[PDB]
């Protein structure tokens, strides 16, 4: 019954904070509530600095970045911002192979180096499992997000 | 974002996104975040409480260090060949939410900003001959974990998994193969942040460096340390 195996609870923390347990919001230990990848917006560091320093995930702008170090600064930069043990995670787009073969074979790296990214978020689009797969082991990433409008594209997802 | 680089600071030139459905909120001006996220959640508290819990926060169940699940007393365990990893780390996690049920299910650990491999889940992964005790497993203040294994043969004390004052965990690593023949301990500090359950554990990267080569020193050195 979905309505009881996915039934909205609550949670109290040692701090006496609120929180809205979900499938997701467990995984996070942050509300069930985030910001998507959005170029103008979420590629201002300080700004998704900010916020996650409210508590709420957040989805970096690949999309304002025209390079593989202009981003990079940007992470560095939010890094500097943000405070001990917070994340975030980047929207990357799947259309734009230029905008991606930077972070790829970058987001790896900075895995393989430990920054605080956690999660990644093909927009415009969605891979195929021969690709989708790589990103899921060779990625120190905690999870994973997807951007469909379609139908098949969500066929695809649960492939 | 950038009107001071167009032709007369009027933005009606400008092409701007936005939800048509979404407008209907939209109406304040420049608010914090943190304001309206917290505004969007405690509204969920309210409907929610309301509903399935009788509008009395104690009500409410409470937990140590929220996070870290994913969708999918006094004992001792004995890992084995095939001994399964998960179970092994369940067994010795045990059930209640404290420092223990992280450090073998947090996966990683953070150093200064950095997100790393736990390191315990590496050591204590199940082999063979590795056998490990637990004592006072019900309450976490004092329960505390000792792994021996095959030295030589016979087993000793090769891990202490402990609490401190503090909120802190110490692994005191053990070597016995020794230049004195007694054993020589580690202790390895991690802070214990459960408002964050996501990473509670961060290991401290202060004074690190010199308790591992004050270890080294006996491992290696017949003199007094500086």
């Amino acid at each position: 019954n979905w309505l009881e195996e996915y039934h909205p609870k609550l949670i109290k923390n040692k701090s006496g904070k609120i929180f809205v347990e979900t499938k997701f919001s467990k995984l996070i230990g942050r509300p069930p509530l985030l910001v998507p990848g959005m170029t103008p917006c979420t590629v201002s560091p300080d700004f998704v600095a900010a916020t996650t320093n409210a508590g709420y995930t957040i989805e970096l702008a690949g999309g304002g970045y025209f390079s593989a170090a202009g981003m990079t600064a940007a992470i560095d930069s939010v890094v500097s911002q943000i405070e001990k043990g917070s994340t975030f995670g980047i929207n990357l787009i799947y259309v734009n192979p230029f905008m991606l073969q930077w972070g790829i074979p970058l987001i790896k790296e900075l895995r393989s180096k430990g920054y605080p990214i956690q999660f990644l978020t093909i927009g415009a689009g969605v891979p195929s499992l021969e690709v989708a797969s790589e990103y899921i082991e060779t990625l120190g990433l905690k999870y994973l997000g997807l951007k469909p409008g379609s139908i098949d594209a969500i066929s695809q997802v649960i492939n | 974002e950038h009107l001071e680089a167009v032709v007369d600071q009027d933005v009606q030139r400008t092409c701007i996104l936005h939800g048509p459905v979404a407008a209907q909120f939209t109406k304040v001006i420049d608010e914090p975040i943190k304001s309206i996220m917290d505004g969007i959640h405690d509204g969920h508290i309210k409907k929610l409480l309301h509903q399935y819990y009788g509008d009395d926060e104690s009500k409410i169940p409470a937990v140590e260090y929220f996070g870290g699940e994913s969708p999918v007393d006094s004992a001792v365990f004995k890992a084995t060949s095939s001994t399964d990893e998960e179970s092994w780390f369940k067994a010795l996690a045990g059930s209640e939410i404290n420092w223990r049920h992280a450090s073998f299910l947090c996966s990683f650990i953070t150093q200064d900003k950095m997100f790393v491999s736990n390191p315990i889940r590496k050591v204590f992964k199940p082999s063979q001959g590795m056998v490990v005790e637990i004592s006072n497993g019900n309450t976490s203040s004092k329960t505390v974990v000792t792994l021996s294994e095959p030295v030589q043969g016979e087993l000793k004390p090769t891990v202490i998994l402990k609490l401190l004052k503090e909120n802190i965990i110490q692994m005191e690593m053990i070597e016995n193969r020794t230049m004195d023949g007694k054993p020589v301990s580690l202790p390895l500090l991690y802070n214990f942040n459960p408002d964050n359950g996501f990473a509670p554990i961060s290991e401290v990267m202060e004074d690190r460096n010199q308790r591992i080569k004050e270890m080294y020193w006996k491992l290696w050195i017949d003199e007094p340390f500086n």
